[PDB]
């Protein structure tokens, strides 16, 4: 289905503070009030697809109990090709990048019936050949899990953020940026990515795309507002005037 | 050599820093220079292999130094600063090519190699690295293994690598399969040999590209960090972030991902020391107008020097009012060499924010001439007898005669546009 | 729509003469001046740079023909001020017991409570104003900060809003105590009933009127004083006039500023990274590039502050010439000092600017009277000597032209000239 | 210094002049400020890059000089206009507006002719010797009421005169300086006094 992001996946383009300033920026931002496909597993039929990946992609998902384990990030996804593996399972948040001859049906098997535990791992065969590994982030995770990806000069930027929730069938109304994560300098163009799930389903996914946003900090750090000055005219007048 | 009555505007003063600071983070292990540019055999021209560095200590000197290399070009730095510059990263791309060839791999040239495998940005920034290598990659039996595209579809953008084998068709005529009519294979070998001159022998080439301003700096020179220091004039220098300023601990609520920071005017106002995680405000030392007043080169060669918005705690080649003893305070800045008194008189020599400058005796006793400030009068204080009941007509008059003069026209000037400009040429 | 049909009963022995009045108080704000600016041309262009100014003085001296524009304006702005406000060579006080015949100054007047010796109505402009970046007004310390800190400094006026505000209230006290004479000469004392009374003589209404009206008219003033106080609490449009002049100031400062960072062509526009890049030869091209680029947005600046302060200064200039010709007098000139028949002006300071309180005599209601050119009494004309005929139907009377006060037509109103067979429309009276 | 105004006229287009002419002396980045001695060292192509520099320098100051000439000439309109309504008002006729033809009472003024403007001799009335007297807004003869044709009422102490309000020659208050209006029980601070 289809939903409503009203002033969601918003992040701190840059590294540097500001306060008190309203700043205009021109990145890779989901527009404001677009559709982000909603996702849903059935039980029989499981729905999970490859997705594709252009010019950046933000993720939010419901997460309880943790069971949304990660993505997979690459081109090909069958150890032709380099790809990537940002998962936590149980061990702090392990990134692999290497090739994979991934599963006809990638996921942690768990038994619903308690076996809440991963049975089968079809997640991969072998690592085969392999470029760069990372693991570190020795962390843990009604609440909603926002994500931001976007793969730029060698860079896959992440941005995450962490707030309680009340709605269920929609996003939430309100504004929170996301801040910056991790920065990982892979040197690669991807062009597919796929989520990672343990026997449902609830999480958006939107498209990053390249427009200019004026962004207010307020007294105290922290953007508390945003426009999308391409969204409509008012908007335009409102970036025009710095307003 | 005569000056007239009033108050001038004269060089500006500034505090100059005290000393230098550099903070650089310690990290210790060395960059993997020596390792990159000793790789036991060096990738194709089509496939050059790229090399990401970052996170050492990059030692330039050593490789400036080193006379093995023939051609040393850089771009967006000078190699005598890049020992004292930190960068994001560093990336190194090695391969080996023609010699004549060489001078087309700088940023925004022509010719086969820059058009079709290894292309430069225009604005590219870093050092390109060249040297002969004929007796240790041509072989006396002819080496062939280092391939070159010659035909492509499009120009490739810069720092992209092609290593597509499919067969190249010169014509509309279709070309299927693996070969056809005037279908040609795009990789063909090097003709290296130990006999061949000058310009063909095989040269290895490895070109360091580096951005800055983008990221925190990972890769920095071999610069020793010194102690840090505030509340003082001083040249800081945070990851090459080099500038003049006075250092003091700030509230900022910078985020654990934030390092920098800027006000309103998009300037650095506030940075984080890379030694210690700590926020520092940034503030650029005193500084303004310097405006001297005096009583006219007729009067007297006694002067006031005014410091306009400049506190008289914080105070050019001369220095002798710093001692001061007759040190005042206003609103338009300090004040020195003027004796404030607590009258009030028209105002003569304009200070500001009501503040007026004059020369009078008024003691320093009679007969000894002084500048003197004080707060302008306004005019004499008059209170009307006002009452209902009471008028007051006039009994005489005076006729009055004063004088008004009004501009009415300037001197009309002709200036040629092209004598002025090109006189006679 | 540019306003509502009106279609005047125009007849050829028909005229309107009011029957009454309201004392109508009309503000009027003009800016005076405008905040000095002096920028340092080689900080701004070559902060701590000597290099980079080295380069610079190849150009002459640009710097030198700016800084000595930038000071002009300043004193030209100076000037203003004391061209506008310093018109009275006395402080005149007004006395301790307010006996003005019913008039009630109070709001105008200074309140000696208050740390700044302003009126209400003066108090309520400086509230209304606000700025944008900062005035250093309350500062006691340095200058604003950023702005501040690029070459680029505020001067303060040389008259303080202290000042200022004495200089006003010696011209009200001047005004309300000796009418228009303390702008001719030494003040000579009135009663503010007879100076009243002496302006509706000079708007061509019998004093009387005044002395009869006197409890009514002290009332419309001072009903008309407290709307305007009410309109000055209440809105914020006002003042756009100053708010406008200060706004375009702060945004042509915030561009110049801003302009510092174009990179103008070159690898940045941070003059230390530049240098602590490139050797001397190579930086030279790109520290060139910046200087032409701020030296470029330097001359649009002074240039565009050059054309604002020969506004303000005409502006000035009027304003001067109002507060002499309305607060000082009181002006024949239609619609110069208020709309209406100009009676008298009262000064406010405002920042960065003057605000006037014109006092205007407004007819208020008229009627339908039959008029003629002259009468025939004994094959004389008789003509009204100050004054119109005027008939109710069936009686002829002698009125004063801006308010209807009938009276007998005798050889005292009227002048005698030639006989009844020239003048066209004269009607037969008797003239008593 | 009584015509400072028209010698900071003469001084200002003097030293803008003064500055247009020493920005020749500048280098503007060339090798030389000399035309001729550029033309003289490199040959056409190296030449006309240094010939350039020069011809872009010469033609800003050209420029700022313009513009700075502009202004100026707009504001020395804006004077000789304000000179032209001061001979039109106050020469050729008598001004009552106040402040503009001098101070006090404007009588006549003269013009004189100066280098490069005019000099106005405003002759005005100043009153000179105020003295204090008590007065009236009208006079109560006969239960009527008597204003002022044109004067005020005064009083010495005993006795109430008429008298024109811009001098003081007090006359008898007859039915000839007055005129009646109305009765005694409206007009505040009305005064007894007999009118002959
Ligand atoms: C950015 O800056 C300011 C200051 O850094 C900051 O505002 C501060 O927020 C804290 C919240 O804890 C305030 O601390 C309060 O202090 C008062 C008086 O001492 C206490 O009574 C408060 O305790 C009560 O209220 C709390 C909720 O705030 C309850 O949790 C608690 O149980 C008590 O009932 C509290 O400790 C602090 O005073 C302010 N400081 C200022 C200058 O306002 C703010 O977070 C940031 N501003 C933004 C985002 O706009
Ligand atoms: C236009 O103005 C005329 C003013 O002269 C009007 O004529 C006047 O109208 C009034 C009102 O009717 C009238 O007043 C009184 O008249 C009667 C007797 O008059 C005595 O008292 C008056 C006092 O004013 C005095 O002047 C007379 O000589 C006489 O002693 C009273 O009985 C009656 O109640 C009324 O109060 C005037 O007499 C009258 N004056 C003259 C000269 O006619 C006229 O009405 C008006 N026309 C229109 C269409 O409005
Ligand atoms: C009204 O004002 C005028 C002057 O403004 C007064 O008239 C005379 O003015 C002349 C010149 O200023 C003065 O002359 C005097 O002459 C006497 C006699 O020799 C001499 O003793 C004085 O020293 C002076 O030179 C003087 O101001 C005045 N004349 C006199 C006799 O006082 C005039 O007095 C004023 N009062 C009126 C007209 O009521
Ligand atoms: C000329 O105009 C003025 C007003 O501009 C007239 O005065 C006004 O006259 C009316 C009726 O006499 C007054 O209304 C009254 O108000 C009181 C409250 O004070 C109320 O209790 C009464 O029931 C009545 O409504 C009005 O207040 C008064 N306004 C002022 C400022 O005095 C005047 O009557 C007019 N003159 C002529 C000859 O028409
Ligand atoms: C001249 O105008 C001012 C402003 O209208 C007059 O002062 C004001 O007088 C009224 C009535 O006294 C005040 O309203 C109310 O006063 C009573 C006092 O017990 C009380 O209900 C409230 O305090 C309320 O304010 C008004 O506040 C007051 N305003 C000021 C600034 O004083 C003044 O009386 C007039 N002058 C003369 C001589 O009449
Ligand atoms: C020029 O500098 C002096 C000194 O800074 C200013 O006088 C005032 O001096 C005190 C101490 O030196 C400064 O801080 C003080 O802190 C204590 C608490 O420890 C507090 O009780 C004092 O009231 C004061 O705030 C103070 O900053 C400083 N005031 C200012 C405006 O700087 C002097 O006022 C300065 N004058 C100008 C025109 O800047
Ligand atoms: C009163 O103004 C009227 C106009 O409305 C004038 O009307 C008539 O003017 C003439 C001259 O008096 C008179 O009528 C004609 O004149 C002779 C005498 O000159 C008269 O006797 C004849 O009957 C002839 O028609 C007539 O008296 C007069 N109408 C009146 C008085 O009602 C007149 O000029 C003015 N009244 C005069 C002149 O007495
Ligand atoms: C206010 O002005 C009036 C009018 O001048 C003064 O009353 C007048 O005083 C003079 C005194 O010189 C009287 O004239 C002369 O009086 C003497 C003394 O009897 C006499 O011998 C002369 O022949 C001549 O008449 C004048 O008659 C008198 N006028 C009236 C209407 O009483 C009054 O003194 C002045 N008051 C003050 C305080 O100045
Ligand atoms: C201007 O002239 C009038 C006419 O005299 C003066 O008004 C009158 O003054 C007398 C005395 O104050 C009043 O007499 C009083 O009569 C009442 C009874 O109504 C009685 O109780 C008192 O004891 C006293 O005798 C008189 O009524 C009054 N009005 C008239 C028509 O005579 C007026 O005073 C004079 N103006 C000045 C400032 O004196
Ligand atoms: C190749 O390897 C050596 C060692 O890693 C680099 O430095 C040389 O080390 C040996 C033994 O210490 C010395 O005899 C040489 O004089 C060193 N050569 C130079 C240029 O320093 C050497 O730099 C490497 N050659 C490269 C990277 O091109
Ligand atoms: C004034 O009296 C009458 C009243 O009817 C006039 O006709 C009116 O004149 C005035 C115009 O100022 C207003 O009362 C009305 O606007 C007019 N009637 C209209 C427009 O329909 C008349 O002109 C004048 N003199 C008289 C009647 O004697
Ligand atoms: C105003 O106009 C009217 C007519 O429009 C004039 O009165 C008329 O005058 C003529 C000539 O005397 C008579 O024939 C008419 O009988 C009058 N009434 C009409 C035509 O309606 C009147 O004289 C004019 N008054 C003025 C000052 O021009
Ligand atoms: C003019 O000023 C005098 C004195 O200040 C006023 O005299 C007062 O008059 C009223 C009655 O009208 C009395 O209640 C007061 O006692 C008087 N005061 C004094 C000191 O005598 C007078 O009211 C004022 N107004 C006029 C028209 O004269
Ligand atoms: C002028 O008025 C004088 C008194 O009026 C005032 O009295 C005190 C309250 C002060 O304000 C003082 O300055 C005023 O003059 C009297 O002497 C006299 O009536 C008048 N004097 C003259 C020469 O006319
Ligand atoms: C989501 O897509 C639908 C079209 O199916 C349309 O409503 C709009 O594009 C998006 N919805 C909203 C509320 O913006
Ligand atoms: C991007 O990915 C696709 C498929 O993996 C590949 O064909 C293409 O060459 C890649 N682009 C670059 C510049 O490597
Ligand atoms: C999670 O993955 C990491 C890395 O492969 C591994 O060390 C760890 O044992 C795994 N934990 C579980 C419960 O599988
Ligand atoms: C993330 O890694 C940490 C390692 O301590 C672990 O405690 C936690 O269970 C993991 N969280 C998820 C969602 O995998
Ligand atoms: C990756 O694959 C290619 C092809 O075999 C090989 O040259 C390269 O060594 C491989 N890298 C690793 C770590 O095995
Ligand atoms: C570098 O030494 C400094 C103090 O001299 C210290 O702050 C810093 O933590 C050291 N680097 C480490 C522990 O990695
Ligand atoms: C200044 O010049 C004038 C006269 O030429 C005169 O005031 C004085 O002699 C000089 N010296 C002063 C004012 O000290
Ligand atoms: C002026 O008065 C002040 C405060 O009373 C005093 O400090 C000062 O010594 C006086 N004189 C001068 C020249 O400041």
């Amino acid at each position: 289905a289809y939903t409503n992001s009203f002033t969601r996946g918003v992040y701190y383009p840059d590294k540097v503070f500001r306060s008190s300033v309203l700043h205009s920026t021109q990145d890779l931002f989901l527009p404001f009030f677009s559709n982000v496909t909603w996702f849903h597993a059935i039980h029989k039929r499981f729905d999970n697809p490859v997705l594709p990946f252009n010019d950046g992609v933000y993720f939010a998902s419901t997460e309880k109990s943790n069971i949304i384990r990660g993505w997979i990030f690459g081109t090909t996804l069958d150890s032709k090709t380099q790809s990537l593996l940002i998962v936590n399972n149980a061990t702090n948040v392990v990134i692999k990048v290497c090739e994979f001859q991934f599963c006809n049906d990638p996921f942690l098997g768990v038994y619903y019936h308690k076996s809440w535990m991963e049975s089968e791992f079809r997640v991969y065969s072998s690592a085969n050949n392999c470029t760069f590994e990372y693991v570190s982030q020795p962390f843990l995770m009604k609440n909603l899990r926002e994500f931001v990806f976007k793969n730029i000069d060698g860079y896959f930027k992440i941005y995450s953020k962490h707030t309680p929730i009340n709605l269920v069938r929609d996003l939430p109304q309100g504004f929170s940026a996301l801040e910056p994560l991790v920065d990982l300098p892979i040197g690669i163009n991807i062009t597919r990515f796929q989520t990672l799930l343990a026997l449902a389903a609830a999480y958006y996914v939107g498209y990053l795309q390249p427009r200019t946003f004026l962004l207010k900090y307020n007294e105290n750090g922290t953007i508390t507002d945003a426009v999308d000055c391409a969204l409509d005219p008012l908007s335009e007048t409102k970036c025009t005037l710095k307003s | 050599f005569t000056v007239e009555k009033g108050i001038y505007q004269t060089s500006n003063f500034r505090v100059q820093p005290t000393e230098s600071i550099v903070r650089f983070p310690n990290i210790t292990n060395l960059c993997p220079f020596g390792e990159v540019f000793n790789a036991t055999r060096f990738a194709s021209v089509y496939a050059w292999n790229r090399k990401r560095i970052s996170n050492c200590v990059a030692d330039y000197s050593v490789l400036y130094n080193s006379a093995s290399f023939s051609t040393f070009k850089c771009y967006g730095v000078s190699p005598t600063k890049l020992n004292d510059l930190c960068f994001t990263n560093v990336y190194a791309d090695s391969f080996v090519i023609r010699g004549d060839e060489v001078r087309q791999i700088a940023p925004g040239q022509t010719g086969k190699i820059a058009d079709y495998n290894y292309k430069l940005p225009d604005d590219f920034t870093g050092c390109v690295i060249a040297w002969n290598s004929n007796n240790l990659d041509s072989k006396v039996g002819g080496n062939y293994n280092y391939l070159y595209r010659l035909f492509r579809k499009s120009n490739l953008k810069p720092f992209e690598r092609d290593i597509s084998t499919e067969i190249y068709q010169a014509g509309s005529t279709p070309c299927n399969g693996v070969e056809g009519f005037n279908c040609y294979f795009p990789l063909q070998s090097y003709g290296f040999q130990p006999t061949n001159g000058v310009g063909y022998q095989p040269y290895r080439v490895v070109v360091l590209s580096f951005e800055l301003l983008h990221a925190p700096a990972t890769v920095c020179g071999p610069k020793k960090s010194t102690n840090l220091v505030k509340n003082k004039c001083v040249n800081f220098n945070f990851n090459g972030l080099t500038g003049t300023g006075v250092l003091t601990e700030s509230n900022k609520k910078f985020l654990p991902f934030q390092q920098f920071g800027r006000d309103i005017a998009d300037t650095t106002d506030a940075v984080r020391d890379p030694q210690t995680l700590e926020i520092l405000d940034i503030t650029p030392c005193s500084f303004g107008g310097v405006s001297v007043i005096t009583p006219g080169t007729n009067t007297s060669n006694q002067v006031a020097v005014l410091y306009q918005g400049v506190n008289c705690t914080e105070v050019p080649t001369w220095r002798v009012y710093s001692t001061g003893s007759n040190v005042f305070q206003t609103r338009a800045g300090c004040l020195i060499g003027a004796e404030h008194v607590n009258n009030s008189y028209e105002c003569d020599i304009p200070i500001g924010a009501g503040i007026c400058a004059s020369y009078q005796t008024q003691t320093n006793s009679v007969a000894s001439q002084s500048i003197i400030a004080y707060t302008m009068s306004l005019g004499a204080e008059n209170s009307v007898a006002y009452s209902n009941n009471s008028i007051a007509i006039p009994t005489n008059f005076t006729i009055s005669v004063t004088t008004e003069i009004l501009p009415v026209s300037m001197t009309k000037t002709s200036v040629d546009c092209t004598m002025y400009i090109c006189g006679d040429s | 729509s540019l306003g509502a049909e009106n279609s005047v009963a125009y007849s050829n022995n028909s005229i309107a003469i009011p029957t009454n009045f309201t004392i109508s108080v009309t503000t009027e704000i003009l800016p005076v001046s405008m905040t000095k600016t002096s920028v340092d041309c080689t900080m701004y262009i070559c902060g701590d740079s000597t290099e980079c100014s080295n380069l610079l003085l190849q150009y002459g001296s640009f710097c030198t023909q700016l800084n000595r524009a930038l000071t002009g304006i300043a004193v030209e702005q100076d000037k203003n001020t004391q061209e506008v406000f310093a018109q009275v060579k006395q402080i005149y006080k007004t006395p301790p017991i307010k006996d003005f015949g019913g008039f009630n100054f109070s709001q105008i007047l200074p309140d000696p409570s208050k740390p700044s010796k302003r009126s209400f109505i003066e108090d309520l402009l400086f509230n209304k104003v606000t700025l944008a970046d900062a005035g250093f007004d309350i500062a006691a310390r340095d200058l604003i900060c950023a702005q501040k800190f690029n070459g680029l400094t505020v001067l303060p006026p040389l008259l303080t809003d202290e000042m200022i505000a004495q200089y006003t209230s010696a011209l009200l006290a001047g005004t309300i105590t000796s009418g228009w004479t303390f702008g001719a000469g030494a003040a000579l004392q009135i009663p503010f009933a007879m100076q009243m009374a002496y302006r509706f003589n000079g708007i061509g209404v019998t004093q009387n009127v005044l002395y009869e009206n006197q409890k009514l008219i002290a009332n419309q003033f001072n009903s008309a004083i407290g709307k305007i106080q009410d309109s000055l609490s209440s809105t914020a449009s006002a003042l756009g006039k100053l708010q406008d002049v200060v706004n375009q100031n702060a945004q042509a400062l915030n561009t110049l500023v801003k302009q510092l960072s174009s990179n103008f062509g070159a690898i940045s526009s941070v003059l230390n990274d530049i240098l602590s890049r490139l050797d001397p030869p190579e930086a030279e091209v790109q520290i060139d590039r910046l200087i032409t680029g701020r030296l470029q947005s330097l001359q649009t600046y002074v240039t565009q502050q050059l054309i604002r302060a020969a506004e303000i200064r005409a502006s000035a200039n009027l304003a001067a010439t109002k507060m002499s010709e309305c607060v000082l007098g009181q002006s024949k000139r239609v619609d110069f000092c208020g709309k209406g028949y100009h009676l008298m002006s009262f000064p406010q300071s405002a920042p960065h600017g003057v605000v006037f309180l014109h006092v205007t005599y407004v007819p208020a209601q008229e009627k339908n009277f039959t008029t003629a050119p002259a009468i025939c009494h004994d094959g004389k004309a008789h003509f009204p000597r100050e004054g119109v005929f005027v008939s109710n139907g069936t009686h002829w009377f002698v009125t004063q032209r801006n308010f209807y006060e009938p009276q007998i037509i005798t050889t005292d109103n009227t002048f005698v000239s030639g006989n009844c067979d020239v003048v066209i429309g004269i009607v037969n009276n008797t003239v008593y």
